[PDB]
């Protein structure tokens, strides 16, 4: 949730959107966790999704 | 109409809503409730020397202070 | 005469005219509450919704 | 090559039993328990069994009886060591 | 002895309801939470939707937690966390349930059509629904107080009636309370009570629903289920490898959408757990129980509520009623219905090299197909150390392995398929020819069973691995094996273009030409004359020839004599084999002649000879049409000379009717029609001019002035033989085309006045355009339409198949030429051919049998009966057959590919259902419309009617509506008076008796009447006169063999009228019926056989009845069949083809047919 | 295209191309009727049977082939066998009954 909340204000801020690593000094944590921490986030995909 | 969100939303707005004073009453009626169910647990012998027996094992180092009471009034 | 033909601009524009109207949404929510002069129009206006 | 199998369904003749009886026959020579009964012409167990039935020597109930006989034939070997088994008793 | 309890091989199949502890033997664990995967190390978390303790490990033969490793270690179940260790295979068999804390209603038995908890407890659904939502109590077993069973109460009455009974009255609400109503429903007293209710009180309102819901309970009963499992205690758990979590590139996860509907089912469930060790007040528990009811039927069947929609996606998610469910029916066989392995595909060309056994495949494509037979191959020899070793000598693609391929493919049949097969000739086996390059070479004689252009088209391959195949392949599915169309007897490797070009320049004659008038001593030395040069190819002339005809005994004779014949005639009489006479070859050689002396040559020397003879007829095609030097050329096409003249007096004629309509001579309607006619008869006379002058122009010269012959012109000739083009196309291209027609269907009245020698300006064109328009719109649209009809067809038909040899019954139709109006639209020899007499035939005087009895009528004996006049024949047929379940041999005929009779066991269903569909592309009241009516037994819009009975009648009553007729037998009872409206136009007279079935007005007849008044014989032959008379207008040979099985199909059930073994009006098969009433005939009852009376169902009604549910799951409606067949524990045994393909087993049919015989047989049995 | 022995689909097993070796050819209905007027019931066994749906029968059957003793050993198609586990998968009891 911190991550979307910075770039949400960062999106506009910077007129193009924060680079990957850009929240990650925001971020108290090592900062290269944002890559690690966005891929389990992500929800799984339909199996049955048409294509 | 089926549709559950409707079913609730109608068996629900039956129930008046409360007023400020209303609400103290069923506060009220929930203390006498549960303070005769202390009371009631205070007459009963087997209950005061269980209690006994459970703090006797606390000393003896059979349990821990934390498993068996909460606290007194204080 | 009842056939009318559109084309990648006028098409566009609608796509456009549908970005606007979700920011719209938006925008008259945030000036309900605004503060005075501290927002200004950034704060409102988002850029992915367009 | 074989070009039509007219003669041989004219040997057997529901034509399906001859694919049937024909594949039988197939495999006893594929899976080598046997030899050919005519000359094979580097035709595959396929052709040679219906060369074999167009000669009329081969069908279902030739090959029954010749299974029929084979199975006195183990018997016989077995003979002694099936009856070995007396231990049943 | 013994049956068995471990893995036999099983027959048929049963369906029922399932009990909680039935569920509960199938599951290994209960479910007891959401979570799926462990969310950092994917394991599956232990008692979730994916569990290793409850469903499999998640690599083969390990433990989870990964103590035992060992291969060797099966059995355990590991002691830390419980897995034992086997295949990850398991994971997609093992179950898992669920216990439910309230009971809930199962969608598919509240929601289908016919609401099965309804009408079990006779109980309105919206009443049910109001129930199971909690708006509403209703009573169960309510003693003797104040209330009815299943009566209903609302919140301050149930309060009521409560103060006042306490006891001995009781009522519940939701779930609980249905199962509560079906548990204490006793099935046995209500049947007796409703059986005497059925019998007391007469109206077709009562009774109709009465005998629908007595038959549901009488089969409850017998079927073993008891009511209250309807309502789900227990939910089973699908095998989490049916709905996987597999990994998917760039780490992202994808999952079957059941896990999003599971895990909403079991929260909700777990949460009402909760909530009752919570004591939560009603009104939420009740919410949280509709949530429950909810979420399950969101789970089996989604659609029939809300729809809910998948997480974060706006698609809803599917369930597992939508799994089975789809287009049509299932997925699995339906179109399509699998891959395959050991296949191919590529564009096709020529290869006119080919014997017509043999097809040319490349090189590479042949290499990955037989790579398994490869391996096996090289290491039997010895030439591979080891199956690797041979694998990297094929990948190394050394040149040793060429050979060996050599090998594999001799004598080894491969499966050629095109894109619409339609007919069984849409595959067919060949013998495989290596070719470099990347193109299928097919024989050109086959081109035409394909329907194959060569604009592009595509084939695919596929090779037949079993033994078993490559003999099926070779004996059935060969080229050489189908020569003939199943749907009529004639030759389907008839020559198609190039060669019959060929053959036509080769046989014709010229008026003079070099070597005219000398005389040869054979056919030999006829070619030596021509191929140096000294002779042409057509020229007049006698040579001796040797002719054959095997008139005697088995035996050929010889005759020699000298013919005067041409050169060409000569040269080609060399591949002519043995017992043929020459006449058959002296002709022109025309394409329909060409085709007439394949034929004779099949039904005389029989297959062998007539293959390799259509081999050599090609390949001398092709050959001399290449040194004809036929071509086309801009002069070819000659424009009439009076062209201009005859367009210029056909425009005075239009211009005379203007004049007559400007002065109000004509009115404009009469002057359109007009002006529209001479148009016309223009064309035609345009059309009759340019032919005469370009089909005889040729005027050429012999030692005389002149003489005139049939044109060599180019075009003509292509016309002439039969080759390609028609009278039609050439009028197009040299006289003038046509009158267009303007969208709306109407014809616009300036034709098209130029050509396509000429040009055509703008507006002739634009106006060509709809025509064009309108002829690749419908063609691309009516060939969608026949395959639909082919649909109905297979599946009204299929499982027919011919089983006994001779029904023997002397039943048959009278078979009798067409003769429509004119002299004969088509004979009576090619009515009966091929069929089987009914019973022996006259002389016109007797004691003479012509034609023995049942006998196949063959060539020969179809000329005894033109040698005698004999008009009439009486034939066995198929519609008739007196086998029960089948079709007899001796009743079908002999048609295949093949002369010989039918054999037995051969499908006919499909082939009949396939020869009526096939042609069905070139049809367009009538048309192909008007087939797909006559199968569908549509009766008309504005019928005619028949007499009900025979006997004089009359006009009776008045205008009401209707002016009754009142009819009066003779001998018989006067009663029936039918109520006519009399505002249609009537024919019978009114003081002339009519017969029964007489015309009591004019318009066509509904079949159904046909069939009831007319008789059986009757409606049959309706029906294939008719739609004979539909494809034959088109040009189209179909058999009406063919035609009379569909007919079968579509009587296959009657309703019976009298009684004393079964019900009164039941539909039902006429062959269970009647084989009950053959039954009764003797032992049993003296006789107690019941009167039924044939009925008439449309193609894709009559196909709704099939025994086996499997086949119907298939194509009807998925969900309504498995719950009707659910209910009743159908139990299906297969025996059909649509249910064998399902399940993967040997088709009840052909090859197959030995097995289940052999099987059925030791079925019910000792 | 051509294909021997291709990859397979996880969630029903039957030919895929994964490796752009292309999946192998689209037997449809049309042809299974085709098959059926034929007599040729062994082909249409083995064709949706050994040749693509059955997990087993596909590699038995491979054996087979290279050891020069054509024969089939066809089993269950998964196709089915799925079938039975999602109409299980109700309320619906169904059994393979005698033998
Ligand atoms: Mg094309
Ligand atoms: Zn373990
Ligand atoms: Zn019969």
């Amino acid at each position: 949730n911190k991550l979307n909340r910075i770039s949400r204000q960062m999106l506009q801020e910077m007129g193009r959107e924060p680079t990957p690593e850009e929240l990650a000094e925001r971020m108290l944590m090592p900062e290269d966790k944002i890559r690690k921490v966005l891929k389990i986030a992500k929800e799984p995909i339909s199996m049955e999704t048409p294509i | 109409t089926t549709d559950p969100v409707r079913m609730y939303m109608r068996e629900m707005g039956t129930v008046e809503l409360l007023t400020r004073e209303g609400e103290i009453d069923i506060a009220k009626r929930i203390e006498d409730g549960i303070n005769q169910v202390q009371c009631s647990v205070a007459e009963y012998p087997e209950a005061i020397t269980y209690l006994l027996e459970q703090y006797d094992r606390v000393e003896a180092e059979e349990a821990r202070l934390s498993d068996l009471i909460t606290g007194f009034v204080d | 005469g009842n056939r009318r033909i559109r084309s990648v601009g006028e098409m566009a524009e609608n796509q456009f005219r549908v970005g606007l109207v979700r920011v719209e949404r938006a925008v008259k929510e945030r000036l309900s509450l605004g503060d005075l002069d501290t927002l200004m129009p950034q704060d409102m206006i988002n850029a992915k919704p367009i | 090559a074989r070009v039509t199998v007219q003669d041989a369904v004219e040997k057997i003749g529901n034509r399906f039993d001859l694919v049937l009886v024909a594949a039988r026959r197939a495999r006893q020579m594929q899976v080598g328990g046997k030899d050919p009964l005519v000359p094979e012409e580097n035709d595959k167990t396929t052709v040679i069994a219906l060369r074999e039935i167009e000669e009329g020597l081969i069908n279902n109930q030739i090959l029954d009886v010749r299974e029929r006989q084979e199975q006195q034939e183990q018997e016989a070997a077995e003979l002694q060591a099936v009856t070995a088994i007396a231990e049943g008793r | 002895l013994k049956a068995q309890t471990k893995t036999e091989e099983f027959d048929a199949i049963k369906i029922a309801l399932a009990s909680p502890d039935m569920i509960r033997s199938w599951s290994f664990g209960e479910v007891k939470k959401p979570e799926t995967i462990n969310y950092r190390t994917f394991k599956p978390e232990r008692d979730g939707l994916f569990c290793a303790r409850i469903f499999g490990p998640v690599k083969d033969y390990e433990c989870l937690c990964g103590k035992y490793k060992r291969l060797k270690h099966r059995g355990v179940i590991c002691e830390k966390c419980g897995v034992e260790v086997t295949q990850t295979k398991v994971r997609r068999e093992r179950m898992g349930h669920i216990e439910l804390a309230s009971p809930t209603a199962h969608i598919w038995f509240l929601k289908s059509l016919p609401s099965r908890i309804g009408l079990l407890l006779d109980m309105p659904l919206r009443d049910i629904e109001r129930v199971l939502y909690f708006e509403s109590y209703v009573v169960i077993e309510g003693g003797m107080t104040n209330l009815e069973r299943q009566q209903i109460l609302t919140e301050e009455q149930y309060l009521d009636a409560l103060e006042e009974f306490g006891d001995e009255f009781d009522a519940k609400m939701g779930a609980e309370a249905i199962q509560a109503l079906l548990k204490s429903m006793d099935l046995e007293q209500e049947c007796e009570q409703l059986r005497e209710e059925l019998n007391e009180t007469n109206s077709e309102t009562k009774r109709k629903k009465l005998t629908k819901r007595i038959k549901l309970l009488e089969a409850f009963v017998q079927s073993g289920n008891k009511p209250e499992w309807m309502i789900l205690t227990v939910l089973p758990v699908l095998p989490p490898d049916l709905r996987p979590l597999v990994p998917l590139d760039g780490g992202r996860f994808a999952t079957s959408d059941l896990n999003d509907l599971y895990r909403r089912v079991i929260n909700r469930n777990n949460r009402l757990k909760r909530l009752l060790d919570l004591a939560a007040p009603d009104i939420i528990v009740r919410n949280e129980k509709r949530m429950l009811q909810e979420a399950v039927d969101a789970l089996l069947d989604n659609g029939r509520r809300g729809r809910a929609i998948t997480g974060s996606n706006k698609r809803p998610l599917k369930s597992l009623a939508d799994m089975i469910k789809g287009k049509q029916g299932r997925f699995r066989q339906n179109l399509l219905g699998k891959r395959v392995d050991y296949s191919g595909r590529s564009v096709i060309t020529v290869g006119p090299y080919l014997r017509l056994h043999q097809c040319g495949l490349p090189k590479k494509m042949a290499l990955e197909l037989f790579k398994p037979f490869i391996y096996g191959k090289l290491e039997l020899r010895g030439l591979a150390t080891t199956i690797k070793a041979a694998k990297k000598m094929v990948e190394r693609e050394e040149a040793v392995v060429w050979d060996i391929l050599d090998e594999v493919i001799r004598e080894h049949p491969v499966l050629l398929n095109r894109a619409p097969t339609l007919h069984r000739l849409g595959i067919q086996a060949f013998e495989p020819v290596l070719i470099e390059g990347k193109a299928i070479q097919l024989h050109p004689l086959v081109c035409a069973a394909y329907n194959a252009d060569f604009d592009g088209d595509q084939m695919a391959v596929h090779v037949p691995l079993t033994l078993e195949a490559q003999l099926e392949a070779r004996a059935l599915m060969m080229s050489t094996n189908n020569i003939l169309s199943p749907a009529n007897g004639e030759p389907i490797i008839v020559p198609s273009q190039d060669v019959v070009l060929g053959l036509y320049y080769m046989t014709r004659d010229c008026v003079n030409a070099k070597g005219e008038g000398m005389v040869l001593t054979g056919p030999k030395e006829a070619e030596r004359l021509y191929r140096s040069g000294l002779a042409s190819l057509h020229a007049r002339v006698k040579v001796r020839i040797t002719e054959y005809e095997k008139d005697a005994n088995g035996e050929l004779v010889a005759k020699t004599s000298l013919k005067d014949t041409t050169v060409g005639r000569a040269i080609l009489w060399m591949i002519v084999p043995k017992g043929l006479p020459y006449s058959i070859v002296n002709q022109a050689l025309g394409k329909k002649a060409i085709s007439k002396m394949l034929n004779t040559c099949y039904r005389i020397l029989g297959l062998k000879p007539t293959v390799i003879f259509a081999d050599q007829i090609m390949y001398t095609g092709f050959a001399y049409a290449a040194r004809s030097g036929a071509s086309v050329g801009i002069d070819d096409m000659v424009i009439p000379e009076k062209k201009h003249e005859i367009i210029s007096e056909a425009e005075a004629e239009v211009a005379e009717i203007q004049e007559q309509f400007q002065s109000g001579l004509v009115t404009a309607g009469e002057r359109y029609n007009k002006v529209i006619d001479i148009w016309a008869a223009a064309n035609d006379r345009v059309s009759k001019a340019m032919m005469d002058n370009l089909q005889t122009e040729t005027v050429i010269n012999r030692d005389g002035q002149e003489e005139k012959q049939v044109s060599f012109n180019s075009i003509y000739m292509m016309a002439d033989s039969g080759a390609r083009g028609s009278a039609a196309q050439i009028r197009q291209l040299a006289g003038m085309r046509g009158l267009m027609a303007k969208p709306d269907g109407s014809i616009i009245e300036t034709p098209i006045t130029a050509n396509f020698r000429e040009g055509l300006n703008v507006l002739q064109y634009f106006i060509s355009t709809h025509g064009a328009r309108k002829g690749l719109a419908d063609t691309a649209l009516k060939t969608a339409n026949s395959g639909y009809l082919t649909r109905r067809l297979v599946d009204v038909a299929q499982d027919l198949v011919v089983t006994e040899d001779d029904c023997g019954t002397h039943e048959g139709i009278m078979m009798t030429p067409v003769i429509e109006g004119g002299d004969v639209k088509e004979p009576l020899r090619d009515r009966v051919l091929g069929r089987v007499t009914a019973e022996d035939v006259l002389k016109p005087g007797t004691a003479d049998i012509l034609v023995p009895r049942n006998t196949l009528l063959h060539e020969q004996w179809c000329d005894l009966l033109e040698e005698n006049s004999v008009d009439a024949v009486k034939v066995r047929s198929v519609v008739s057959c007196d086998t029960d379940f089948g079709v007899c041999a001796h009743c079908y005929g002999r048609d295949l590919a093949r002369g010989h009779i039918i054999n037995k066991g051969e499908a006919i269903g499909v082939i009949a259902a396939q020869s009526i569909g096939e042609p069905g592309t070139q049809l367009t009241t009538g048309g192909l419309p008007r087939v797909a009516d006559l199968f569908e037994a549509r009766r008309p819009k504005e019928p005619a009617i028949l007499a009900e009975i025979s006997g004089i009648v009359s006009f009776g009553k008045e205008t009401k509506g209707k002016r009754r007729l009142v009819i009066t037998p003779v001998d018989g009872s006067d009663p029936y008076e039918e109520m006519i409206p009399k505002w249609r136009q009537l024919n019978v007279f009114e003081g002339e008796r009519v017969e029964r079935g007489d015309v009591i007005s004019d318009g066509p007849e509904a079949p159904h009447d046909i069939l009831r008044l007319r008789g059986v014989h009757a409606v049959t032959r309706y029906i294939v006169n008719e739609v004979q008379d539909v494809y034959r207008l088109q040009g189209v040979k179909i058999n009406d063999k063919h035609i009379e099985v569909i007919v079968r199909q579509m009587l296959r059930k009657a309703t019976i009228v009298n009684a004393g073994s079964s019900d009164f009006l039941e539909g039902e098969q006429v062959e269970y019926s009647r084989v009950k009433i053959a039954n009764r005939e003797l032992e049993a009852n003296g006789k107690v056989g019941a009167t039924y009376s044939r009925d008439l169902l449309g193609i894709t009604k009559a196909s709704l009845a099939t025994e086996s549910f499997i086949s119907a799951a298939s194509f009807q409606e998925t969900t309504r069949v498995l719950t009707e067949a659910a209910v009743a524990g159908k139990r299906d045994e297969l025996r059909g083809l649509k249910e064998n393909v399902i399940v993967g087993r040997l088709i009840p049919a052909g090859t197959g047919y030995a097995y289940h015989q052999d099987r059925m047989r030791r079925r019910a049995a000792g | 295209h051509a294909r021997s022995t291709g990859s397979y689909s996880l969630v029903t097993q039957q030919p895929l191309g994964g490796k752009a070796q292309f999946g192998g050819q689209r037997f449809g209905e049309m042809e299974v009727w085709a098959l059926e007027a034929y007599g040729a019931a062994y082909t249409l066994q083995e064709m949706l049977t050994v040749k693509s749906d059955d997990v087993n029968g596909r590699t038995k059957m491979y054996k087979n082939i290279v050891d020069g003793n054509h024969q089939m050993e066809p089993g269950m198609p998964e196709s089915f066998n799925v079938l039975l586990k999602e109409i299980r998968s109700l309320g619906i009891n169904i059994e393979l009954e005698d033998e």
